[PDB]
């Protein structure tokens, strides 16, 4: 395997898929969330003002 | 009149919409003619394939009225196409074994845009976005491919 | 890469990765307990030593069993590379981000003067003569001492002398216990001009000794003896500095007898005195009370009219302190009152104006944000070039200071001044203080009219001997402000001028932070190799509550010039214009389009010289854009008016529609492919991350699986020149 | 969302201002865990007699106070209205700060320990501090909180860091002393967990361990799993 003019070579095939085969799951980090949800409420208002700035 | 009875959600062939009774279940009591319906449905669908199933909706009004509306085919129809398999993961999350490549995504999602009309307003992002959380409830994943798969008919029920 | 060099094994000693910065507990502290600590270190598994001992062993095996073989076939440029600092990271009070450091000028000399004009304030010590004797030789006890206690206490708000000075120096403590034995029995008229002697003079505010508890017993008793004003000397005499000696009973008497005996208080030095005092109230409802008895009482005279704008500038009432509900603007309307009361006076006669009453104008107005009182300032300009060689030492940087920045930060003079003002500067340039040099170099550079003559025999030694160090934090920035007016790159004086910053204590004000967060990028632009993570842990806590959207509401009331082209590129011509859009919480674009990256600024009356040229701001920004690759029409608001009025929409279409595409080519022909470029080198760092080394490594040789994939090298091909020769 | 999909395809650029400021405040309380802020707190109140029993004080809605002193110290007992005593565990910082007490001229540091409540009846029973002097040791509970690292290669992929404690008792001996302990996992690993002596090693001078309340050194507060495919393949194969 080679970098041709045509082609990204790459390192380690199965950890592209790996990385790919991830998913969130929702639910092992609760108690972390509950720090962060209730500090994040707002931030929905910062984004009410700056995103309609432009009508203003 | 006008006023909305009723909704159902189906899925047909294109042109080979056809008085099936497994049909008139849900549009028998409401007095509509299959014949007189199924007419109308295959004479816009003659620039469609006749294997493909699509699905539809009917607002079904007070007076056995109806309004037809025709979208784009089952999303999960379209993905085992190209998985070329028929039955996916009990599970979901804990079982990933499926992958496609953004570069049939980009194309599938066009599906979708150029015939529902819900999506007029949307953007590709937004479409290519719903099926990845449709995708993580089904055992898939978007990886790069550089090959292409080969044809598979997966079932329906119609 | 990284990964592999790690470590088998880590110690006790390694387990924690170096930080950039300690924490406060890791100060030298009284007591201590690393003498009798002892060391632990982690122990090391049983079973993991018969496979660190097998690995040991392959891994020696192959060494000799080859190289038999062998015998058969054959940086950081602040500091220096070497010593860097390391900061202290502390959680902090609000304080040091709303505090005018007080070192580089010798303050209280000059604070004393600005007030001077109000008698009734003025602390004597020969008023109280039963005292005097014992108060003066406290005060000899003071500086005699060794460091200079007095000096530090308003200085270095880091230290105090209730508890370090007064309560262990013993003679001291004889003469304060004099005191109280007497403070009891002695009539209740002599008790405030006492109280200004404690607070001012000898800096007791506390109540250690018990000596206010005397002072209330003999106050209270003897309330309605006094006159209004003499009750307005306590409140000044306590509550002007931090803590208010008093108690609340005995101040709210105070507070609740004299709203209701406005009526009798006969003049308007009276009032003066009055809400110089009553400055620190927190209900709104009194004020109001003031004003509205301020806009009965003419004034006849030009020393009254003085009297309240020095007074009515830094007695303000704070928009904190008001509610979230509020009438729009309403603190303005405040204003007003008072200065369409004031306007005739004060512009009738203003050539009726001496020195000492001079320099509290210039201070009274640019604390209050107008633009309006220019013809004082005509009167004032043909004044001080007169006198320019009888002033003062004193006269000169508040002349200085203030023209720089009369109307709203627009300065507001001519070259006679300044160029006449060098003279009366390099007369008394032994006698300014830090602060007032600075203030100088400030006013020229917000001018470009430096002498090149002037920065090399005052300017340049000064900033080589104490931008390093000696130098309080507040000053940097008017030094921060004008080396980039001045366009300067000498990097061995911003060296300085970082290495204060990160060698400093204290955090950086977000009262001065917007010279420190432009000079970041001005420095990033020219050198990119500095790292400015320190200069971000001293700027932390200002950038957090930074936005640069707050200026929106006020620029979109007092800028014509803004709007009117404004409403040309929305009403009748069409792209996806946005408005003031933020350039990183540093800047505000006049006006924009995106995602072309386009800027449309504007010069004016703000922005242009009597030249016609720019201001020194306003090629400070234009330059920051084009650093980041962000288009621009520098907009001149006189030759947008020249324009026929027919031609004027399509003459900004021919501009915007070229502009455009400069910049439409320009993200086809670089960005939008090298984005894919660093996309694919960001997922390999990722893949890098996700590996199993011990399964990766296998032994000491390494056999990466290797995934092809579809790239198109076609458009860019210095990078697959310059990666195929490093890979092979 | 709350403006049109059609105007923030043209205002897309401006949501990085949404995503720079999470930067500032997540970054600053993940560092500021440690410190105790610097800002000092007082109690006005009264002293105990043996006239005021509790269920006077409790139709007029005061509460007890109790202190439990340290070597050659006495005990002392006060009392204080019951909304002092919620705000005081309104605070962040409350299982640590340090709270005076102002009598009259005297002040009386302390820190939380606990709180009973009647609990069939619901209202404030006692409030319970203990003693804080400068020169003498005194009981804390430094809490553990752990910060994440993408840094590390198990702990990114399949692996679960498992913190066994909550916090650490030990002995200070100075006036400011940490409010908590935060730690960056980045050289462990399955095959050696961090263990309270490696704690013991990085503190102040001023502080020490209570070995009366721990049982060993060697005792283990962060472990980390091995993989998870290594099991789910193993676990069908």
């Amino acid at each position: 395997x080679x970098x041709x003019x045509x082609x990204x070579x790459m390192k380690f095939k199965r950890e592209f898929k790996f990385l790919i085969k991830k998913k969130n799951f929702k639910f092992k980090k609760f108690k972390i969330l509950l720090k962060i949800y209730y500090s994040i409420k707002n931030l929905i208002n910062f984004y009410k003002i700056i995103k309609l700035n432009n009508f203003k | 009149m006008a006023e909305i009875k009723a909704i159902i959600n189906l899925r047909l062939l294109a042109g080979i919409a056809k008085p099936n009774p497994k049909m008139g279940q849900s549009l028998g009591p409401l007095g509509i003619n299959m014949m007189h319906f199924c007419k109308d449905f295959n004479a816009a669908t003659a620039h469609i394939r006749s294997d493909i199933p699509l699905r539809v909706q009917v607002a079904a009004k007070v007076d056995r009225s109806y309004s037809y509306i025709i979208k784009p085919p089952e999303t999960s129809w379209l993905i085992k196409k190209v998985i070329m398999k028929e039955k996916l993961t009990q599970y979901a999350g804990h079982v990933n074994l499926d992958y496609i490549d953004v570069r049939y995504v980009y194309e599938i999602a066009k599906i979708k845009k150029e015939i529902d009309i819900d999506f007029k307003r949307a953007t590709l992002e937004s479409i290519c976005n719903c099926i990845i959380g449709q995708c993580n409830s089904m055992g898939v994943n978007v990886s790069i491919i550089d090959e292409k798969p080969k044809p598979f008919n997966p079932k329906a029920k119609v | 890469f990284k990964g592999f060099d790690k470590n088998r094994w880590a110690t006790s000693a390694e387990v924690f990765p170096e930080k950039p910065f300690k924490y406060g507990y890791d100060k030298q502290q009284k007591i201590k307990t690393k003498q009798d600590r002892q060391w632990y270190e982690a122990p090391v598994g049983a079973m993991t030593k018969k496979r660190f001992q097998t690995a040991d062993f392959r891994a020696y095996q192959t060494e000799l069993e080859e190289a038999a073989q062998k015998t058969l076939e054959g940086k950081d440029e602040i500091f220096g590379e070497q010593g860097a600092p390391k900061r202290y990271y502390d959680r902090i009070l609000q304080k040091e981000l709303y505090f005018h450091h007080r070192n580089g000028k010798h303050f209280f000399e000059q604070a004393d003067r600005k007030i001077s004009f109000l008698n009734q304030f003025t602390p004597q010590i020969e008023k109280v003569p039963e005292l005097a004797e014992t108060l003066k030789t406290i005060l000899k006890i003071a500086t005699e001492s060794e460091g200079s206690p007095l000096k530090r206490a308003g200085i270095d708000q880091e230290f105090i002398i209730e508890d370090d000075f007064y309560s262990e120096n013993e003679e001291c403590k004889k003469l304060f216990e004099e005191i109280k034995q007497k403070v009891s029995n002695m009539n209740y008229r002599l008790l405030p001009d006492l109280c200004l002697v404690l607070s001012f003079k000898l800096r007791y505010n506390k109540d250690v000794f018990g000596i206010w508890e005397k002072i209330e017993q003999n106050f209270m008793q003897s309330i309605h003896h006094y006159p209004v004003m003499e009750l307005v000397k306590m409140r000044y005499a306590s509550c002007a500095l931090s803590p208010k000696s008093l108690s609340r009973d005995c101040l709210k008497a105070i507070h609740d007898i004299v709203f209701t005996e406005l009526h009798n208080v006969p003049s308007v030095l009276d009032l003066s005195h009055l809400l110089f005092a009553f400055r620190h109230i927190n209900s709104l409802k009194y004020y109001n009370l003031i004003l509205d008895e301020i806009c009965r009482r003419p004034i006849k005279t030009l020393q009254e009219a003085i009297a309240l704008l020095f007074v009515f500038s830094h007695s303000l009432f704070p928009n904190y302190k008001r509610k979230e509900i509020r009438e729009k603007d309403q603190d303005l309307k405040e204003k007003h009152k008072i200065v369409d009361h004031l306007a005739d006076a004060l512009a009738n006669n203003a050539k009726q104006i001496q020195g000492d009453d001079f320099v509290r104008v210039l201070i009274g107005l640019n604390n209050l944000q107008l633009t309006t009182f220019k013809d004082v300032l005509t009167h004032i300009e043909r004044y001080i070039i007169k006198n320019i060689d009888t002033l003062d030492a004193f006269q000169t940087s508040n002349a200085l200071y203030g023209f720089s920045k009369a109307n709203n930060n627009a300065g507001f003079g001519s070259e006679q001044l300044y160029k006449a003002l060098q003279k009366a500067a390099e007369k008394h340039w032994s006698q300014f203080s830090n602060a007032d040099k600075a203030r100088t170099f400030y006013a020229f550079a917000f001018q470009d009219l430096v002498d090149p003559v002037f920065r090399k025999k005052f300017i340049q030694p000064w900033l080589n001997e104490n931008l390093e160090s000696n130098l309080s934090h507040s000053e940097l920035h008017y030094v921060a402000f004008s080396l980039m007016f001045e366009q300067n790159k000498d990097a061995e004086i911003w060296k300085k001028f970082v290495k204060n910053i990160c060698k400093n204590q204290y955090v950086v004000p977000v009262l001065n932070y917007y010279p420190i967060k432009l000079a970041r990028y001005y420095m990033q632009s020219i050198f990119p190799k500095w790292n400015f993570d320190i200069y971000k842990l001293a700027c932390q806590d200002a950038e957090a509550t930074w936005d640069a959207s707050r200026q929106i509401d006020s620029i979109m009331e007092n800028n014509k010039e803004w709007k009117s082209i404004g409403v040309l590129l929305q009403n009748r011509l069409e792209f996806n214009s946005i408005g003031l859009d933020n350039f990183e919480n540093l800047l505000l674009i006049d006006w924009a389009i995106m995602p072309q990256r386009v800027a449309i600024m504007i010069q004016g009356a703000r922005q242009t010289l009597p030249n016609g040229k720019p201001t020194p701001l306003h090629r400070l920004k234009l330059q920051l854009l084009e650093n980041h690759k962000f288009a621009v029409f520098n907009l001149i608001y006189k030759d947008f008016e020249a324009i026929s009025p027919d031609q004027k929409i399509p003459y900004l279409k021919k501009t915007i529609e070229e502009l455009i595409a400069k910049q439409d080519t320009y993200i086809k022909d670089v960005e939008e492919p090298q984005q894919w470029l660093s996309f694919m080198d960001r997922m390999q760092e990722l893949t890098y991350r996700n590996i199993m080394i011990g399964e990766a490594t296998k032994g000491g040789v390494i056999d990466p699986e290797i995934q092809e994939v579809q790239f198109d090298w076609s458009k860019l091909q210095k990078e697959l020149k310059e990666r195929q020769k490093q890979e092979e | 969302t709350i403006v049109g999909s059609q105007f923030d395809a043209q205002t897309e650029h401006v949501n990085k201002l949404a995503l720079d400021l999470a930067n500032k405040k997540y970054r600053k309380m993940a560092l500021d865990q440690a410190v105790l802020r610097k800002e000092k707190v007082v109690v006005p109140a009264e002293f105990r007699t043996e006239k005021d029993s509790l269920i006077s004080l409790k139709k007029e809605l005061r509460s007890p106070v109790y202190i439990k002193g340290h070597t050659g110290i006495p005990d002392v007992d006060l009392i204080a209205d019951n909304r002092q005593v919620f705000s005081i565990r309104r605070r962040l910082q409350f299982q640590n700060q340090s709270f005076y007490f102002k009598v009259g001229n005297e002040e009386f540091r302390c820190t939380y320990d606990h709180i009973q409540i009647h609990p069939m009846e619901k209202w404030l029973v006692y409030s319970k501090y203990r003693r804080y002097v400068v020169g003498k040791p005194n009981s804390i509970f430094l809490p553990i909180n752990i910060l994440p690292t993408f840094q590390n290669n198990a702990i990114v992929r399949g692996s679960e860091i498992v913190q066994l404690l909550d916090g650490i008792w030990v002995n200070s001996y100075n006036d400011e002393y940490p409010h908590s302990i935060v730690i960056d996992p980045e050289n462990l690993s399955k095959i050696r967990p961090l263990r309270i002596g490696d704690i013991h090693n990085f503190l102040p001078d001023g502080v020490e361990i209570d070995k009366t309340k721990c049982l060993s050194l060697h005792q283990k507060v962060i472990k980390i799993t091995g993989d998870k495919e290594r099991k789910l393949d193993i676990a069908l194969q």
